[PDB]
């Protein structure tokens, strides 16, 4: 009984590799 | 340019994986949807035939020729008049049972008839539950071999990571292709499925209530 | 109510410019 | 073993907990599937063998010894007729008030089979909620404790940090490992679960039905 | 070890502090919230199964008085709806239907004030499980504008002055997601342990209803 | 605003609009908290005085002592008694007729009564929605405008580009101040106006009872 | 400014969207007029009612403008003509006709209703949609671009960003519809449901004066 | 009623791909 989508395990994986693209 | 036969021949088997389940979902879209439109369409019809006025008996003599071709709410009239008619038949000792044996038939045929009329939706409600976080994975695996392979090269040389790089992206993207086309048609045929169940429920009760006052008028 | 808005716009006012001063000083 | 097995300094707890949940859903899934599917089955045996001429007395009777099997449906048929005969000879009170305690008994005895029914398809739940929730928690600690714990201040020699960076990005990829199952279950499951109390409601009406006609009559 | 707030710009504090002290907040009501619920569960099976204990219907009340004040749960729907019951019953109340309707009137708002009371600090559970990722993205993406505006004053990839705001990058996601957890652990349980409780409260209702129906029409 | 200033007007032109969405957001928040949580606890006081042993009549008397000031459910009462009374003067409608008229009137002051308290509300749900969508707006834009001017110089690896990206992601910093304290308002003044609903609901139907039963009795 | 130079499939979804884009404006201004619209008329006609004119001036009145009736009277109307209808054949019960009745109002409803919005879902479903057709659109121009930075290897510092804005103005005009189909939706959700409401009570008090009082006549 | 925020998703792209160049 679920009706909804997360987002934020996505945006967060692709936020990390900008952090870590930085250096 | 397919840009494919380049992976660990994993993150591939990631993406043939989700665009099957795409293909299965439109497919089970457009089966649904024509099913559910044509019981909308009988939906009306049976409701002003009824009610046009006429009675009970020859509705019933003009049903019970057409028994297994019968669907939706002819199915559940056919039954639950058998029911009724078998019943009245048989007990003979019902002064206000033969009432609650007839809604028991409509309610057991109703159940069987929603099983039958929403089949397919609880799969579309599962691969739109699940379609970001497999993707999410593929894309995490393929980063993984692209850095697990960046640990020899001299000075880190970053652009020489492209293509693994670049296909886990593009995993992650086709990875969240069926999220959203299945959630999406999954609320909106479920909308229809709930107002249609509706209609089947006023149905109901009204074919109850008529039932109540006039089956012991014989 | 319309005076009482403006009451609360100010306070709200205040507390942006204070915040925007914080952010100020911060960079 | 596939690639290392090092177990770094939180990867002790992290990655572990982890594995615990991964095993937990794995065998739950079918321990729950088997028992399910088996209290299906029987339910539908008794309910469509519950339409026979057999009266109350004689199957009660009947399934007075079976006692230990004697659970689902059954469960609910034994429970209600025994507080009925109690209180029926116990005739202290209207006729009409023995269906209190009639549905006292059915629906506690629902509850009672919905509970060990249940079991964990709330844990279920709960780790197809928080398993990228873990696998995130702990994969930027890594990194972190990784380069602010750098040798020099600057270190242009950087080609030792990326492995680094992965092996703490394998919290990630663990946690939500476990997702794909937990939904999963949950949620297919989940429907079967709403079959089960719906048809169980049916048949505590059935029983409700019943014992308020024939105690007027019996 | 713990080297925060030291190395702190105004804003990543301010959101270190608006969701710390904000999840030990989000424990405690775990706490507080378990507590309640099981107190209460521990007694429903034993009221309940008082109800039909050979307890006829005056003696209950006569023996709920003793802990008047200190009354929760079903008992005190009890007393309240048996009170106000009685006090009605005691002058004229002619109307059957009329001292029915009161005892509806009176057993389901003491029900609703039993659930609500108890029913407490809930709906916060899943605000912080909504925006405490979000809160924790806005200090990340703030840190990497900071530190990215500032890199374009220098041309080599000096990488010296960025890893203060790397920190803050992850500092902020960290704490963002650190409160996640819990919020989703309380919301879904005790929502539904809640629901659980409504409904053998509403089983209450419609059951003791029907007894001072019966009542009713028996004097 | 050190770093702000950005060429392109559009920049400058969104983020003021968003700093006015913050404004009312805010003053919306606070206003119609304060007035709500007044509000609450006269329903409550209400519904202990209006039981506590009293005559209605005496509340009505006590209630146009409070004229032309009046809010809650008091208003309510005042409204569905005067309507009880003008329309039970002699010669009009039957007694069973009169406590219709009275129930409208009693809902249209209730109706009124929810949107006069709910006046900015959904203002909170339209702002939450579009704020996020809106700062993306922005900086898509803005790093239209910076790739365009970096299409044309040569070199310049990542050193100049700062801005015309960074005053972009300053957009979505924006619409993510814009979203967060806006939904959550939202949510929660819908649980409790609902709650508000559902007690001034509740009353009018006990009090439609009470009126039916004066006219029972008068 | 660059459709002419965007591919087929990007010239395919940008066209789509500035399509979806315009209809959306255009069943805001649409609807919304017509919403505020049947909120007056049945604003008026509930005043109108309990007026003390009779039903039967009242089904007079609506057949000097049935065909252009539109509005809640029409409710008012079908019911009315039903009741008569029904008993026009005195072979039935007090409580027969009243169920019919309802049915007779309750269709009229649902009629009323698929009238009163008939693009809310396709609002809806666009705003859910957009931003994934935003997807499309720069996955395929990235991947276009990408083709040509695998054909020629230099490192490309310069000659992608314009290629990357090109496909990032697909999103950006997928959002820009996305927002005034996000802030209608809603918007105009919760008006239809006040008038749902509205139309309930009225459809609720007119079978409990038709059972009760038009029994006899 | 929910924040949704998924078109960013773009924007992570365009940010990611500008550096391996």
């Amino acid at each position: 009984l679920k009706s909804e989508i997360n987002i934020v395990p996505l945006l967060d994986v692709l936020l990390v590799l900008l952090l870590i693209f930085m250096a | 340019l397919d840009l494919f036969l380049k992976a660990s021949l994993l993150v591939k088997l990631i993406m043939l994986i989700l665009i099957g389940f795409s293909i299965a979902s439109w497919a089970i879209i457009i089966q649904r949807t024509r099913i559910l439109n044509a019981a909308a369409r009988e939906a009306e019809a049976f409701e002003d035939k009824f009610w046009s006025g006429i009675e009970l008996s020859r509705l019933y003599q003009e049903s019970q020729g057409k028994r297994d071709n019968l669907t939706g709410s002819e199915q559940i009239f056919y039954s639950g008049f058998k029911e009724f008619v078998r019943l009245h038949r048989a007990n003979s000792h019902a002064p206000e049972a033969v009432v609650e044996g007839a809604s028991r038939a409509m309610r057991i045929s109703m159940n069987r008839e929603l099983e039958n009329l929403e089949t397919h939706i609880p799969f579309l409600g599962t691969v739109g539950s699940i379609s970001p976080y497999i993707g999410l994975f593929g894309t995490v695996w393929g980063i993984m071999h692209a850095f697990i392979a960046l640990g020899a090269v001299k000075q880190a040389t970053l652009q020489m990571v492209a293509p693994g790089i670049a296909e886990a992206l593009i995993a992650t993207a086709i990875g969240l292709f069926a999220a959203i086309p299945a959630v999406m048609a999954y609320n909106r045929l479920n909308q229809r499925v709930n107002k249609l169940e509706l209609n089947y429920d006023n149905f109901m009760e009204e074919f109850t209530a008529i039932l109540h006052r006039q089956a012991f008028t014989v | 109510q319309n005076d009482k808005l403006k009451r609360a716009i100010i306070i709200s006012a205040v507390l942006h410019v204070i915040l925007f001063a914080a952010l100020i000083w911060s960079s």
